[PDB]
RNA sequence: UUUAAUUCGAAGCAACGCGAAGAACCUUACCAGGCCUUGACAUGCUAGGGAACCCGGGUGAAAGCCUGGGGUGCCCCGCGAGGGGAGCCCUAGCACAGGUGCUGCAUGGCCGUCGUCAGCUCGUGCCGUGAGGUGUUGGGUUAAGUCCCGCAACGAGCGCAACCCCCGCCGUUAGUUGCCAGCGGUUCGGCCGGGCACUCUAACGGGACUGCCCGCGAAAGCGGGAGGAAGGAGGGGACGACGUCUGGUCAGCAUGGCCCUUACGGCCUGGGCGACACACGUGCUACAAUGCCCACUACAAAGCGAUGCCACCCGGCAACGGGGAGCUAAUCGCAAAAAGGUGGGCCCAGUUCGGAUUGGGGUCUGCAACCCGACCCCUGAAGCCGGAAUCGCUAGUAAUCGCGGAUCAGCCAUGCCGCG
């Protein structure tokens, strides 16, 4: 019935549940394109469904928390791949050639004293 | 003006405003953290000895 | 300007607090202040006793002070009259009731604070520094240290030009965080001002 | 409400009125500088024109 | 039904108390909601290393107040008996609600 | 912009509320 | 830098046409990480290529890029007193990068007021062998050649 | 600007107001720059300290909302 | 430069949003003026009084000077007269205190800096009359004196790295204040039953090692590949060798020496550190259409708070004010995140760009906002992208967008340290 992947990216966490069906997709109880409305990049979320043909063959109940939409989009891209590799282990030999099962460790780097913001150094003068 | 200024800081006077933080070992009047009652020098000096309970070099 | 406090650098790991109580924002201020008037008083009165630490625990708002001395004889008294007044002194200056326990520092030659104090005391009494230093380090190592360092600051022998005579034996891996390097620091007050003394004793790993 | 000219009028009057027995604020206006407590050591270029570069200074020779 | 809240700076000796105040409470025959780790509040102190002049270079300290929650969900007199008498606190603060 | 108090952004910026950034 | 050749960043393909070359260009349109605006600007602009021709924007896009790539550039090299602008080849990679940047840089010199129109027309003009991007590129081969005399320092 | 009270100091207010039990001289040294000028105190020459000296300010109805300091520059030539 | 004073220090990098993580009074070290002297503070000795404490009266700007009252618990001779008495407090005398007065080449401590650069040494041997050399010159390799090979050296130490924290994958423990997948119910917001699965929280663990495969190489290593959340130091911290700089700090503290003693000490009121013809550093806001305004609608993290965060009403255009829950806070609050998205307005204009300056009328803190506070509400400067020059950054970096904190009554924070 219900397949699961946890998706995380950059302080975003995506609880992702996959069922079979017509093709519908909900994020925090909203339609996917109402939630991610106007964000050119949103579609990237489902890119792991297209990688196994199986787009419309699934319905997905997604909850998402923390971060911003684009992290959430990425987190969802990971949940969705984790979820479906869950219910068919072979969806992995063709899903790992793309990055879909990687987490993406890239995170805001820490502000450091003496710098203005991690690397950006104060302007230096001499004269 | 120092010994008598660490003293006049303890007496509490006309107008509540005139009172000020003032470090508890150093008489220092600047950079005293109200949690510890200590100057930022004082706090470092003690912190390193393990005499501020709980207090540790932070790193993240 | 460098080398951080080998104690401060350890704390969670390898080496423990000298005061372990809890207090919230409203309280810490006042208990810390006490701690300090406590340590301060014991720091001068128990000089002759060679005190290394003054650990301070605190529970049901009641205060136990362990004084880790080399010479409990001196803190105690004949049949304990001195420690009497000491328990009463603390009580005078704290509005409270304070346990004051002694604890013999088993080997004083592995107590960095003491080694340091001893060299400082030696200097205060016009002893040759280089030799005093070198000997302190022999004592430490003889007492089974894996390594030891001692450093006298400047105005050695009374000079105009301040200096810094160091001297060391064994390992003193200051960057190594599992090490357990006791560290200690006493003054020499002299006719010619202050010299500071640092001792590092390295005792073992893990 | 009033309003162009019969407003200009009012403003000037206020300021000239501020010369009175001469408040600090009333100097300042006379003097060209800013009124409202501002730093004159570095800015105030709105209340003075652009920069009158009356200069001359370096260090000690021998 | 009894909430006992444990604060501490040392997380090793907080946990050691939580476990103790549970070990003994189950031994009074009370059911206990295992010691729950509540989030840590952290207090940074960021301080100039030098006494005088050196506004860049500086050292971060933190004072991590740990928190543990413990519910004993149906409590005996025998249960109140062990707690309001049989103690082990050094640098830990417990406080009791209902 | 951020220097105009009499707007949304110059209010946010200054850290305040009024006729041009009402408290919710 | 000094140790090694440095890895060239593989851009993620485009979400519409699936072209890595489109996200490059988008990344040049992008200002202050406002990538939505950027891609939103590039796609409007692709629709302007519809309204003003029954051609696919991708085809015409790819054609502008091909006409703004330079063949050779003067690259500054130093003798030790006076300096010579020396002519030499352009890398494949550098070409692409130059092409897209000029395109954008050129597009924003333009006098129309919306960006999407600016980018569309400048794309149209460049695929028709003559925008302001193409002058830049021309200027650059007319800077080589104007200096073909010094092509014997080819570094 | 205050708005409950007019924050004038009483040592000033009294030396002033007893003085209008039939009007007298004006050797009225004060230090309270702080103090607002009050209605009808027009006529009193007040000697307001400016850090150095007391500078006699002749008072008048056009200047009531103003503190006394306002008419005694603390700093000399600009 | 000026001033009565504009206290003091920092001076290429490594002084100049630096000490200062909060200058109206306080701070405060300076100026003026008014006041105090065994002193605001300490240790102790002599003495008549007083001996705790607490209240008003004059004179003052306040300090202060002068004043007049309420009124002795305590050790103890005692059943009391009366009388010893120790704390404690004022008067005078004696020792002494006080000094942010000088010296950072008299110092300690701490810091900067070369530089996280890859170095700096030692023990014994051997070479050299010797200073010294070898080791640590060479070849390869590495982020690295990292490793390999070689070699009159064989080892070792301080450094590198590792051991420590954060971030990334997973597991075990735990299930409230946190979560809500499947139920059941429902005043919709997990609100109630249930449940801890997932998310979290936070404590302990696992996991990466060039381990495996291919190629090159004598080796160390390198190129590539596979698996894996993650490789080739996974990304960030903490961490700074022997030493350098007669570096910085006597104004945090300590300290030798020098100096002040009805004053160079101490208290106050006011002024000043905020001055402005200039010059420089670091920043902020901009010059706009990839923009600006207004409405509506989202998606964070890390912090902070019970004389404090303040929900929610109401009044007020509004700052704020009246009410007034909740919250010892994974509970309640600060909290709106902004940029984004959706509507609409602007139409290239010194403008619906930009918000300086100035006038008024308000609010709040505080004894008090004149010098000198912030905030709210009704003039609209320069500026059309900046000369010579010059800075930052190699990836979740720069760029841009907001959020929080320390100090703090308030705030001149556009700074700082953090968070996304
Ligand atoms: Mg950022
Ligand atoms: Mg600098
Ligand atoms: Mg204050
Ligand atoms: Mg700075
Ligand atoms: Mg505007
Ligand atoms: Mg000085
Ligand atoms: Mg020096
Ligand atoms: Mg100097
Ligand atoms: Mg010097
Ligand atoms: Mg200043
Ligand atoms: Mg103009
Ligand atoms: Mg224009």
């Amino acid at each position: 019935e219900q397949y699961y992947g946890t998706g995380r990216r950059k302080e975003a966490v995506a609880r992702v549940f996959l069922r079979p069906g017509n093709g519908k997709v909900t994020v925090n109880g909203q339609d996917f394109n109402e939630y991610f409305q106007g964000l050119v990049r949103a579609v990237a979320a489902l890119e792991p469904l297209r990688a196994v043909d199986a787009l419309g063959r699934f319905d997905a109940y997604i909850t998402v928390r923390g971060g911003g939409k684009s992290g959430q989009i990425d987190a969802i891209k990971l949940g969705i791949a984790r979820a479906l590799v869950q219910y068919n282990p072979d969806y992995r030999a063709k899903l790992k050639p793309l990055g879909f099962l990687t987490r993406d460790a890239r995170v805001v780097e820490r502000k450091k004293y003496g710098k203005h913001k991690a690397r950006r150094a104060p302007q230096y003068s001499k004269r | 003006a120092r010994k008598a200024l660490i003293e006049k800081a303890k007496r509490t006077p006309k107008f509540k405003v005139r009172a000020y933080t003032r470090c508890v070992r150093c008489g220092r009047a600047r950079s005293v953290y109200r949690f510890f009652g200590l100057c930022r020098i004082c706090l470092r000096e003690l912190a390193h000895k393990g005499q501020l309970p709980g207090v540790r070099k932070a790193s993240w | 300007g460098n080398k951080i406090h080998p104690i401060g650098f350890r704390l969670g790991i390898t080496r423990d607090w000298e005061s372990r109580w809890y207090a919230g924002k409203k309280q810490y201020r006042h208990l810390l202040l006490e701690d300090q008037r406590i340590r301060g008083l014991l720091e001068k009165e128990l000089y002759s006793a060679g005190l290394a630490r003054v650990d301070i625990e605190r529970a049901a708002d009641n205060v136990a002070v362990t004084v880790h001395v080399a010479k409990p004889g001196v803190v105690i008294g004949r049949g304990g009259e001195r420690i009497r007044v000491l328990r009463e002194e603390l009580a005078k200056l704290t509005g409270k009731n304070v346990a004051l326990n002694v604890q013999e520092v088993q080997n004083p030659n592995l107590s960095a604070p003491l080694v340091a104090q001893r060299v400082a005391e030696q200097i205060e009494r016009r002893f040759a520094v280089r030799r005093a230093i070198k000997q302190a380090v022999q004592r430490v190592m003889e007492s089974g240290a894996k390594g030891a360092k001692v450093i006298v600051s400047g105005r050695i022998g009374g000079a105009e030009q301040a200096r810094t005579e160091w001297a060391a034996q064994g390992r003193v891996p200051l960057h190594t965080l599992r090490a357990n390097i006791d560290y200690g620091f006493a003054l020499a007050r002299t006719t010619y001002g202050v010299l500071g003394v640092k001792a590092y004793i390295f005792l073992g790993e893990v | 409400w009033k309003l162009e000219g019969e407003l200009r009028a009012e403003v000037a009057a206020n300021i000239k009125r501020l010369m009175d027995i001469g408040c600090y604020r009333g100097l300042r206006h006379r003097r060209g500088l800013p009124v409202r407590g501002q730093r004159t050591r570095t800015n105030a270029r709105t209340r003075k024109g652009p920069r009158k570069t009356v200069a001359g200074k370096k260090k000690a020779p021998r | 039904k009894i909430r006992i809240k444990l604060r501490g700076f040392d997380h090793k000796t907080l946990d050691a108390s939580a476990q103790k105040i549970v070990e003994a409470a189950r031994r009074s025959g009370a059911q206990v909601s295992g010691p729950i780790p509540l989030p840590t509040r952290v207090r940074r102190f960021t301080v100039i290393r030098g006494p005088f002049k050196h506004k860049d270079s500086r050292e971060h300290f933190e004072l991590r107040t740990h928190n543990r929650l413990v519910d004993i969900i149906n409590p005996n007199r025998k249960t109140i008996e062990q707690l309001m008498t049989l103690d082990l606190p050094t640098g830990v603060e417990i406080e009791i609600k209902t | 912009g951020k220097g105009d108090r009499r707007t949304r952004r110059g209010k946010i910026w200054r850290g305040t509320y009024g006729k041009y950034r009402p408290r919710k | 830098a000094r140790r090694r050749r440095a890895e060239v960043r593989q851009l993620q393909p485009d979400l519409v046409y699936g072209d890595v070359l489109v996200t490059a260009f988008i990344n040049k349109i992008m200002r202050d990480g406002k990538k939505n605006l950027a891609a939103r600007i590039f796609y409007d602009a692709c629709k302007i290529i519809q309204e003003k021709t029954g051609q696919e924007p991708l085809k015409v896009f790819k054609q502008a890029v091909e006409n703004v790539k330079p063949r050779m550039e003067v690259r500054s090299r130093r003798v030790g007193g006076a300096n010579y602008q020396v002519p030499m080849e352009v890398s494949p990679r550098r070409q692409q990068s130059l092409a897209l940047r000029w395109l954008v840089q050129a597009a924003n010199q333009r006098p129309e007021r919306r960006a999407a129109v600016r980018i569309a027309h400048e794309l149209m003009d460049a695929a028709e062998g003559k925008g302001g991007a193409v002058k830049k590129k021309e200027d650059v081969e007319r800077m080589a050649e104007a200096n073909r005399a010094y092509a014997h320092y080819r570094w | 600007s205050l708005k409950k009270g007019v924050f004038v100091d009483d040592h000033l207010l009294e030396k002033v107001l007893e003085l209008n039990a039939k009007g007298e001289k004006r050797l009225i040294k004060t230090w309270s720059r702080r103090s607002t000028i009050v209605p009808e105190m027009v006529g009193h020459t007040i000697a307001v300290y400016n850090g150095k000296q007391h500078v006699p300010v002749y008072i008048t109805e056009n200047m009531v909302g103003h503190k006394l300091g306002e008419f005694a520059p603390t700093r000399t030539y600009r």
